[PDB]
């Protein structure tokens, strides 16, 4: 049997329905999400760090020439002194005055904690979403990670359920992503290659462990100083740490819809943003006759409490009799009411005090019970809190909060001007025929 | 089979794929005799050459029709004046131009 | 300098152009395409293999009753069969005639030879084009993979070479891929736990040593012969095997666009659809100096030979007087006759010989060498082969064949029309003219 219906997607809140066959007993179908991620197709490029400027020790050579030999390293710096007169600790070095030469050579390789302390810039795009749904099908439960695109059933006891499509291609990442330190960052980071100098990526290592780099880090050699052995370079500072000196807030904390970034996946949790459509493929077996299950008769609905609350502030109570003892499915078919459970135990005599949430002022809803149709009606008042820590359990429905009083001013400002216009132009019809009855003597 | 210009493929058992690409190189001569040159660009361009054909002798036959009919109606604007008078004698060579006895 | 150009996706076939500076010397460009690569993104739902329908031994019990422990196998049957008289090699083995009791249980299993032969499912989205270019920018010639997506740079010499992203989204590949032994196949694969028996994917492991497999291959167990210790069942044959007869053939016969489907990743190669837009950032330092370079007076081309065939047919001596000797840029900057070489090294009043390729049947092309224009004039001939075996290197100009004796015949009829009608308005007009004045006399 054919079932589709729709869930919104929102964890923690039970969803309940039943499905009503023509001539059977209804079977009832409920739904709890419990965490519902988001998973993007995730693309490393590079990871970055903090530079090392590794400096060769200086050639000296006495009375002669050097000459510049590169090595093809990251930045790799390199210059001819000359007219040095270098000192050791143990006295002058060379005996020459002029023509003397020290070679100076520089160059970028990436720092020690490279490993503990770097940060991975990703591509991301095209997501997919994956929920862990509790699922329970007349008494038949299971605890399945569900898929949710339109396929990928879920399959006990016979019944097929296929959780379809989100409504919205909404992702809360962008085309680009930095991560460090188990937080993730929508930045712009510049492309392999283009890794500017005092900005982050001045360091670009393709992997971990690439053992090739690129480095643009503005290094640039300078002349030692008249006695001393030193290799002097002026340089712009770690684009790195300049990026963690800014560092416009975490995606933890700043995502719509109250996203919940994690790390190990790149995901995100818990988005309250479109909604999940369901199919269900029922086999036949299910459905259990009309006389297998308990069936009211002279059933009356009475409201004890009655508070449009967030959470079930609202009480009704049905007394009934019925000639067996046994459990049955209540249901409100509009989203007038939000029940709390989805079956109600049954004696023979007795009477059932089920708990409803609703946004009404003034509920009149019609409460579905074992087979039959019986009508709630009450007046519900404020609630006591503000503010609470909780969301949501109803739907609110426009119009819902129009207050009896508020209708009966919209009744008779804009309905008894009406009758005024039809009055007025009732006079004006029966005037012209008068004058016209009038000027029929001649 | 049929080759085009765009490329064809056979792979015949295990021996590896050839590719062919045919060239231009239609029957007939595009350079003169025009009753060749008509099956040169019928080999060459089909759907072009037919709709050329057509658009050109429906551009010839309404330019000669209306051609036709201004001079028509131009012979009778000469000869209309001339003729409703009781005498009726056209000038000399008004007459021989204009095609009258 | 933003220098914007566009080259045809095609592997092999070479790419000229040049940079006119305006008023410095003219900047060869070469770009010879080697591989083409598409590659997919590509990810594994589940493998399927053939199977292997796994016995258990008979649990006879001499004069009693046996019941059922599930094992929870792999479509695992449990069917119990009393009335039973079996027989070893040494004789009977119970002794009663009738209430004996055997169990036969049969559940499946993936096959011995899973891990070399098997088909993987995979799902494919959005493809990511790869390009092995071979660059040359005014004699620096690199060999540099490059990405073609609108960004991720080629550095080399300080220009920065960019290659746009392609003109078409097309892919060889559906939503949907089956690889088998080397060849990829757009095949619509039932879901994971939605496997049929006798079809493919009736068994379903999610990966090759998952330790998890979904069977569904209708087996069912059958009543053993009297006096026979033997488990017979009754299953549905093998899916894999029957999508293996059945199996229309492979993604590298029927891909269109000449795509060649290959599998260490899967990828399409060398697809002659879409063109690669390029940008190139030169530096002001590479143009050098007019007077650097040779430029050439009283300069003058002669088509020596001419056929308009797919390869380089046409020869063309150009003479000329040069006031150095030195190499420099040939051109053409139509698309009316693409040339062989990108530079022609020069005596100082020699004749130079260019291979060109055209088209046109009457060829009026103004080449451009080192800093002139000279006008190349002539008539081609027809080739002689009519199947060649290597593409076009040319480009077909709509009107390019036209064959000057049909533009007379065009021209002849499409004018004299004309000529005809206006010269008959013109008659009109006097005639009406004529009647207006001898109107006059009234």
């Amino acid at each position: 049997y054919e079932h589709a219906t729709t869930m919104p997607s929102q964890a923690g809140i039970s969803y309940n329905t039943i499905v009503n066959r023509a001539g059977y007993a209804p079977l009832p179908i409920s739904i709890t999400p419990t965490k519902i991620k988001l998973i993007p197709t995730v693309n490393l490029e590079y990871v970055t760090c903090h530079y090392k400027t590794g400096m060769d020790s200086p050639a000296i050579k006495c009375c002669g020439s050097q000459e510049c030999t590169p090595t093809y390293r990251p930045d790799e710096q390199c210059k001819v002194f000359t007219g040095v007169y270098p000192f050791m600790w143990g006295g002058a070095y060379c005996f020459c005055d002029t023509e003397n030469t020290q070679v100076s050579k520089a160059y970028v390789m990436k720092s020690d904690d490279c490993l503990a302390d770097h940060a991975e810039a990703y591509k991301a795009h095209t997501a997919s979403v994956q929920a862990f749904l509790n699922i329970t099908v007349g008494e038949h439960s299971i605890v399945t990670t569900v898929y949710v695109n339109g396929e990928t059933p879920v399959n006990f006891n016979g019944v097929k359920i296929t959780a379809g499509p989100l409504s919205t291609a909404w992702t809360p990442f962008d085309r680009k992503i930095v991560q460090y330190a188990g937080e993730i960052y929508n930045y712009d980071f510049p492309e392999y290659g283009a890794g500017q100098p005092g900005a982050f990526g001045d360091i670009q290592s393709r992997t971990v462990s690439s053992s090739d780099l690129y480095a643009n880090t503005n290094l640039v050699l300078q002349r030692p100083k008249a006695g001393a052995i030193h290799v002097p370079y002026t340089q712009a500072p770690s684009g790195f740490e300049q990026w963690k000196k800014d560092k416009a807030p975490s995606l933890k904390f700043t995502a719509p819809f109250g996203c919940e970034i994690y790390t190990n996946p790149i995901r995100a949790e818990n988005c309250a943003v479109g909604s999940i459509p369901l199919a269900f493929d029922i086999p036949d077996a299910l459905f259990t006759r009309v006389s297998e299950t308990p069936t009211l008769s002279a059933a009356e609905c009475t409201l004890n409490e009655c508070v449009y609350s967030s959470d079930f502030g609202g009480i009704a109570t049905v007394k009934y009799s019925a000639s067996k003892s046994g459990k049955c499915a209540v249901h409100v078919p509009s989203g007038t009411a939000t029940l709390k459970e989805a079956a109600v135990e049954l004696t023979e005599q007795g009477s059932a005090t089920i708990h409803f949430s609703t946004a009404n002022i003034h509920p009149e809803f019609r409460l579905q019970i074992c087979t039959s149709y019986v009508t709630c009606k009450g007046d519900c008042h404020p609630p006591k809190d503000h503010i609470v820590t909780h969301p949501q359990y109803h739907a609110q429905t426009f119009t819902a909060a129009v207050s009896k009083t508020a209708w009966t001013w919209l009744t008779s400002l804009l309905g008894g001007s009406a009758v005024i216009i039809i009055i007025g132009l009732v006079l004006a019809t029966i005037v012209a025929m008068y004058v016209l009855t009038n000027q029929k003597h001649n | 089979f049929t080759v085009t210009e765009k490329g064809w493929e056979f792979v015949w058992g295990n021996h590896p794929p050839k590719r062919f690409w045919a060239q231009e190189t239609a029957p007939g001569n595009p350079h003169g005799l025009p009753h060749e040159v008509i099956t040169h660009y019928y080999h060459r361009y089909p759907m072009s050459t037919i709709l050329g054909l057509s658009i050109c002798a429906a551009i010839a036959t309404v330019s000669v029709a209306a051609s036709t009919w201004l001079f028509c109606r131009s012979r009778v604007a000469c000869l209309t004046p001339y003729r409703l008078t009781p005498n009726a004698r056209i000038p000399f060579c008004l007459a021989v131009l204009c095609c009258a006895r």
